[PDB]
């Protein structure tokens, strides 16, 4: 009932990093504490990295097992949103406003950083321990797939639409919604494909799903406080950051069919202001009049 | 924002339900009064003014001469006696910026309209006093307009050509082909656009001189004449223009029109070449029957026959073309072909349609030559001789090129004023003596042909204007007995003004004898038929104006048979572009294509409504898209009647109607008499 | 040295069914025989039913062996093409031409085609060896993806470009050309990431992979004769379809950097239509001797 | 595969170590006894042959007519009494595939190389028997090869002209554009390369009478001339090749360099246009100081000083052109622009450089005009006056436009027979016929000049040859010995030979008495140097042969005093491309590219090792890039002291070598009096 409008909706939200000129964004950059600019670089870096794996390795292998050409379509459309336009987007972003060598000390540091490390492992683990016919499986990825849509990119989502919202880096901040205009309905989507598969279970089974769908979000919330702390406490807003990702946690447990978990917050109102001619043969009749 | 500009823009700033149409007239007197009356030059006396103007090679001293001061005065006052007013703000605004004179850092104003009138008409009379005064009532009433050569450049020192359509024709030679690129760079270095017949010119693959699958065909020289069109381009101001024609039966004609292709690689495409096809009855009879055509090789013709391919007679020659062995021939469907062209117009506008046998039923100096092409505006349509340039040391034979000089009657002020005749008759003078003082120094034949011929095209505009402000659809049958009345007048006059400019000169033009004129067949349709209006409403319009009648029209045939005829050819109906916005008048006989035009100048963005638009006429002015082209068709081949040469006919096109539409609309025109299509404007 | 330069002509390429109006078709699809109108039918079907393969299998499963996140990007985009924009583009055109039950019995012929099915399963045998970290396996496999994309679709294009050269079936002709023009980047890109892993081999190796590719080809070749003769005698073109398919396999051995197979030949003019060393300054003294 | 082809395919296969050169031996003569033999018409008697070759529209009768049919019999006889062989596969498959004679349909041959010398011979006698067995003598021993025109179409009905090379001045109008436009295109349908001089066109932002900024510049014109040169492709045979000349101190130099960038737009490039451009003294002494330079106007010198920009000597005139305001000028940097030079000749091997003050501080007609541009191959070298082509109904001021016959003494044949003075002396008879039996109708200034100064080129080849089979490095000194004192004999008869024709005819060339030759400083470094060679091998060398002395030199100079001079130009030294394989020669005096030459001819590819290559002579065949383009340079400036036209000097680069090399070795040229660079051929 749902996947043409999907695939409809999707297509018609395609678009390219390079429509948006980002030299405009130069000034406000410069302007920037260096606390300021580390903790930004850092931010998209972790996005990336969600991002790379996403296009690479989520969506792809999602595709894989959901059956119907037309949802697999839709799922190939979005693995290749995730890594060919996402993705590519950040280092646009990272070569307009930072000298090379920053650059590379990112993606140093993204593979070094601990926190980054575990929820890719978290993640990519459930991704690849998907089983041929087993739907059970399938789920759990799915669980994952959503949490990283919905909740796990929000953490990083928070600064630039901070900025956007101040009207500093709108440029970088344009991209940004956009992207994140794409996470809302992919996360949406993937969370009525992980919904049909839950919905086949036993009431023992359903209730253990959602053992599982708990477990691993708080998993991956305590591990997101601590990603969370080590990037904001040098900007002052590691509390901010915090209640915004609660807030997104009960969005991606709606998008699985689930009641929210964390009670409701007022959200810094800075980041709530960053939201030819057609051919026709002659007749013999048109010769004669 | 300027102050003229923004009141202009509260034209559609809907006020009551209705568009603010006097705006204009306070957008037109603010623009005076804050921007003319500043920037133009003022002098204590005329004399300070026109010695200030000769010293500083602004005017001609030579024209100016052949008058007494006195008598330059007396033209001044006539042309500020009436005191004329833009209507509108287009009006002066283009004036001002395409024909007044200015200094030559382009910073002050030197000339008014009265001034540029009264300069113009000096020069058309050539010392006679009384003429001048009469051209100055003539131009300043607005009834007839010059050219925007002729009215940008009469009296002017440094000055381009009062011609600015030339017609070469080019032999099939690369002696000839050089010489066609020479004389194309140097018409388009005069201003003037240069259309160049191809047919005669052999095929792509045909021998010279016993070797084989030589020749590069008529594309080859297409890619020289874009690349001289292009390095003559006068500061590239207005680029080099030019026209290629091509008779549908070439060989050719496929990669002719292949080079208006979007698709087309860079090593074919031509960009500043404009393209016409000349198609036979013949062909149009082929489609019709959906029979197997054939496009043929010139060389092989010329080679078989003695004569060029084009200057045989298609209708008889096909079928001995076709039986002959010795010509070469390609098989093509005629249908496909007739698609392709509908295509191209619909994805370009190109190529420009002549109707070959349309165009040479009626042609009066057949004797001399059948028109084979039509100018770059697809309305010149004279008799042409190609010439045969020979090798340096060799005497050249020098043909005849056609060039014929442009004016415009305004229908609307013609019809005011109850001045037919005399209005064609003045235009027809000043047309003869721009024809006598053209000398083109660098083609041979256009020299020649000028001359000889001694062609002028006399036109119209202001048709649609006159007929929407008169309560008159352009598609209704009360229009076209309108045009039909009207230009079966201005064709009296003008033959009546021909005859007695030869009684008076004692000349005719060259091989008048043999002409329909000199014959009396001409004639026969105006001897026999009555082109009286059939409607009451049409004929109060012409009330207080005489009517030729049959008698007229006889007397008219015995004082041509007994004196001859001047011009070979008289009326042509041009697009009169920019100085349709000068006169406020609609584009030539064409319906309009906007009620309110809205233009971007610079950085200033202003609007346009058609000349005499209001609430009691809006329906009036129906847009050329919305009516039926047939309509439009039969229209046009009612004023084509009565008009020796073509008719610059646009095709206004829906996006809607396919390629069977238009095609359709060009058979219909090919069955209507419609001599030649000019575009196919798309919305 | 190459994935950057593609990544931004596949991007430039993109395109939507939906662009072109399909329905001015029926009035030249109505003047064709009967032999034209199966012919054309079973021909759209043949390249419907491989292109299918293409998205599902052959793409994806080259994304998932290849290493290098702006390959695995160009490469998700190419498969996203193939579901997403080719199998529409195919399905629009079946239903502008035919009713649904012609569609579906079109479908049930071509689906039981015994030279349609051998090179059909050919390809996808080759794409179910790959073997997780072996290069040789994926080799065959992007030598099985280059022939499809550059050569085994061609005696299929050849009949829509043949109409379209004509004027006839100027829109689904339209469509077919823009689809052709993503195959052919398709193979020449897959064909640089095969010439990669071959340049990585020894000598005898390499002498043993150029066998397996002409081997590959002769098997594919010689089926595709038999194909052309079955859906083309019937409307005299064989011939013809048989320089084109020669002059397409050619292609495909260049993009694998191998040598044309095959002399050349002319093509038919219906179809044609429808087709710095190092720069050092001056330092003086270099102008005295 | 063919037998001879296998056969010459086994050069490659290494037996014993060593290539298997004797397998072209066998590789012809398989060629000859399985293909030539069998593909050769015969005919019963000569006669008969003769017959069918001038009714059959092959030779041309007039020429033939000159003598009785036993002296053309005897002619005959005398060029297979040779019994000549061709030494390698390579050079009959090039004589019988370009130059042989064959059917209208390609498929048989009727000419062999004796026949084709023996017409060769009997057209250059013009009706002497005794003449035309010497010129037998001459081509047959292989010492004079005539150029490429003159040796293919000589004595043929359906023929080329015998002049290849041609350089017309453009002078800076419109009419005089078109003009050159029409002759390019004429002389490169005869099959001529055409060089043309830009330097007196306007540059870009120029004023066309009073309108300012208007004229497209040099660049408008090198696309006209582009597509000139591609339509007019020699009947669709051989690509039309053109050259454009502009001076380093031209306005458009910039301009005219980037129309040969990789990156180049497709309204700035030009493809069939070769690019030359002309450096004065002046230029290279900028550059050296590094002092910023000036590119200047033309038209604001033209209108200045009323002579043209490249019509004056820019060493006395640059600081008058700098200090004047009225001359228009933007700084460059000479060091930039020099380095911009050979960063294009590194991508492209364009542009061509010639040394303005180099070619004009040894030219002997200055007086007439000084040298401003080469030709297509950059050894042409001689004065040119700018035509004056007014309008079509005015008479044309007609100048001197540069065309030279080609001819080429093979140094290893003249050396071995000792015949450097009478292969001279019949090499200058055969080249004066051909000048004067040339006349072209459409060009009027080659034609006037090539009456006026009977101008010819008689060059050299198979110099690098004759050195690695003699056992002399093209490096060394000695070999720059032998060059001194061979073109300092042949210099010497050539002199000699054109003193004799002008006492003979009793006239010189027009404006002889102002030349050096007469007032006999040409002479000077010939009374004041001695020119035999230095070492005693090279003195051997010449043995059995007198080397002109100071003594000889002397007397030649009061003959010429006495006498006169025929020819105002008589040695250049062409690339000879074509003719070097008939001859067995390495191409001019440049060394060998490669030893073994690896082609590819239909589907079978061909080797050709380079004459006389053997194992004892394998290493002084030392490839050109591997050898020190200094010592080249040494090289060609020992040879063109005694050339008094250029040498077609192409520079023979690595890869590894950088823009600063290549600078270097163009410096180093100018330095060593270099007069011209034709190419930058990388390896
Ligand atoms: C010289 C030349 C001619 N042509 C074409 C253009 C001309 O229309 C046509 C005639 O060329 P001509 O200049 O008339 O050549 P020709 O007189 O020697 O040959 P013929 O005896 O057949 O008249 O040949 C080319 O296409 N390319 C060329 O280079
Ligand atoms: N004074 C003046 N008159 C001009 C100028 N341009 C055109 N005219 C026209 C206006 C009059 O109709 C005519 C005579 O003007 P004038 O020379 O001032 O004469 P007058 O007003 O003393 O009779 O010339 C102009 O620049 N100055
Ligand atoms: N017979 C013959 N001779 C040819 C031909 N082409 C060139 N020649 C040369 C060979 C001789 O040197 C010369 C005379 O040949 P011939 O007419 O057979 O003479 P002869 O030996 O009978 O007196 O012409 C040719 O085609 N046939
Ligand atoms: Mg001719
Ligand atoms: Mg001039
Ligand atoms: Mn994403
Ligand atoms: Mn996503
Ligand atoms: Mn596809
Ligand atoms: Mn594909």
């Amino acid at each position: 009932d749902f996947t043409q409008m999907f695939y409809n909706q999707n297509v018609k939200q395609f678009w390219l990093p390079e429509e948006i000129a980002l030299n405009g964004d130069l000034l406000t950059w410069k302007y920037l504490g260096k606390n300021e600019q580390d903790t930004y670089m850092k931010v998209l870096a972790g996005l990336t990295l969600l991002d790379t794996e996403q296009g690479n390795t989520g969506m792809p292998i999602v595709a894989e097992h959901v059956d119907g050409h037309q949802r697999k379509a839709v799922l190939n459309f979005m693995a290749m949103m995730e890594n060919a336009v996402h993705a590519k987007s950040y280092s646009n972003i990272f070569m307009t406003l930072a000298p090379t060598e920053t650059i590379n000390e990112v993606f140093e540091w993204v593979k070094q950083n601990k926190y980054l490390q575990k929820k890719a492992q978290m993640i990519v683990g459930l991704y690849k321990a998907i089983q041929k016919d087993d739907e059970i499986s399938l789920f759990k990825a799915m669980v994952a797939s959503v949490y990283l849509e919905s909740f796990l990119f929000y953490s990083g989502f928070y600064y630039p639409l901070y900025f956007y919202g101040q009207g500093k880096l709108m440029q970088s901040g344009e991209i940004i919604n956009l992207i994140l205009r794409d996470e809302a309905i992919h996360g949406v989507y993937v969370g009525l494909l992980a919904q049909e598969i839950y919905n086949k279970q036993t009431e023992e089974k359903k209730a253990e799903l959602r053992e599982f769908a708990i477990d691993l979000l708080n998993q991956l919330y305590e591990n997101e406080l601590e990603y969370t702390e080590d990037l904001y406490d040098q900007v002052g807003l590691s509390h901010d950051v915090k209640k915004f990702i609660r807030y997104n946690a009960n969005k991606a447990l709606m998008n699985l069919g689930f009641d929210p978990y964390f009670e409701e917050e007022d959200i810094n109102p800075i980041v709530l202001n960053g939201l030819k001619a057609t051919v026709e043969p002659l007749k013999d009749d048109d010769f004669y009049f | 924002v300027p102050k003229w500009i923004q009141l202009n823009n509260e034209i559609m700033i809907q006020k009551d339900g209705k568009f603010q149409f006097d705006k204009d007239k306070e957008a037109v007197h603010s623009y005076f009064v804050d921007y003319i009356n500043q920037n133009t030059v003022f002098f204590h006396n005329l004399k300070e003014k026109l010695d200030y103007l000769v010293e500083n090679q602004y005017y001609e001293e030579e024209f100016l001469s052949l008058y007494s001061f006195e008598d330059i005065k007396e033209v001044f006052k006539t042309a500020y006696a009436k005191k004329f007013r833009f209507p509108s703000f287009m009006s002066a605004f283009k004036f001002y910026n395409d024909y007044a004179l200015k200094t030559n850092d382009k910073k002050k104003i030197l000339e008014r309209y009265e001034d540029r009138i009264s300069i113009v008409a000096l020069f058309f009379a050539n010392g006679d006093t009384e003429k001048a005064k009469e051209y100055v009532n003539l131009m300043i009433n607005q009834e007839y307009q010059p050219s925007t050569p002729t009215f940008l450049n009469a009296g002017r020192k440094r000055r381009g050509e009062l011609v600015s359509c030339f017609l070469l024709e080019v032999n099939d030679s690369l002696n000839d082909i050089s010489r066609a690129i020479d004389i194309s760079m140097q018409l388009s270095k005069l201003g003037g656009g240069v259309s160049l017949n191809l047919s005669k010119l052999r095929a792509k693959g045909e021998a010279i001189k016993d070797v084989e699958n030589a020749t590069k065909g008529v594309v080859g020289v297409m890619k020289l004449l874009d690349n001289a069109f292009r390095y003559a381009d006068q500061m590239g101001q207005r680029q080099g223009s030019g026209a290629a024609y091509l008779n549908i039966f070439h060989r050719d004609i496929n990669d002719f029109l292949d080079t208006k292709k979007i698709s087309a690689d860079e090593d074919v495409r031509v960009k500043t070449l404009s393209i016409g096809v000349v198609i036979p009855d013949k062909f149009v009879e082929l489609a019709r029957e959906d029979k197997a055509a054939y496009v043929f090789y010139p060389h092989t013709i010329y080679k078989e026959y003695g004569q060029h391919m084009d200057e045989m007679d298609m209708n008889e020659m096909y079928d001995k073309f076709v039986d002959n062995p010795r010509v070469k021939k390609e098989k093509i469907n005629p249908r496909k072909l007739l698609e392709k062209l509908a295509m191209l117009r619909s994805e370009s506008g190109y190529p420009y349609i002549m109707f070959q046998d349309n165009v040479n039923k009626v042609h009066a100096n057949n004797h001399i030559s059948k028109v084979k092409f039509s100018n770059l505006c697809s309305e010149v349509l004279q008799a042409s001789q190609v010439s045969s340039y020979t090798d340096y040391d060799e005497e050249d034979e020098i043909g005849l090129d056609i060039s014929c000089n442009l004016g415009s009657l305004n229908i609307l002020n013609v019809m005011e004023h109850k001045s037919i005749e005399k209005t064609v008759k003045l235009a027809t003078d000043s047309l003869t003596h721009v024809s006598e003082t053209t000398d083109i120094r660098n083609a041979p034949a256009v020299r020649r042909a000028n001359k000889a011929m001694k062609s002028i095209g006399l036109g119209a505009m202001n048709l649609h204007g006159y007929l929407a402000q008169n309560g008159i659809a352009y598609e209704s049958p009360e229009a076209r007995d309108f045009a039909n009345t009207f230009f079966m007048m201005v064709n009296f006059y003008s033959i009546q003004r021909s005859a007695e400019i030869a009684k008076e000169k004692g000349e005719t033009f060259d091989q008048y004898e043999g002409s329909t004129y000199a014959t009396g067949e001409y004639f026969d349709k105006y001897v026999s038929t009555d082109f009286s209006p059939k409607y009451e409403k049409i004929a109060n319009l012409f009330e207080g104006m005489h009517i030729p009648t049959t008698e007229d029209w006889k007397k008219l045939k015995a004082f041509v048979a007994e004196h001859g005829m001047y011009h070979s050819y008289r009326l042509c109906i041009a697009p009169t572009g920019s100085i349709s916005y000068v006169q406020s008048s609609t584009a030539s006989v064409m319906p309009i294509m906007e009620r309110i035009e809205e233009r971007t100048y610079g950085n200033s963005k202003t609007y346009y409504p058609m000349p005499g638009l209001a609430s009691n006429n809006w329906f009036f002015y129906k847009e050329a898209y919305d009516m039926d082209m047939f309509k439009v068709v039969d229209m046009i081949a009612t004023i084509q009647q009565h008009i020796d040469q073509g008719i610059s006919f646009t095709l206004f096109l829906k996006d809607t109607m396919t390629t069977r539409d238009l095609n359709r609309i060009d058979l219909y025109a090919h069955h209507r008499g419609i001599k030649t299509i000019y575009y196919a404007r798309t919305k």
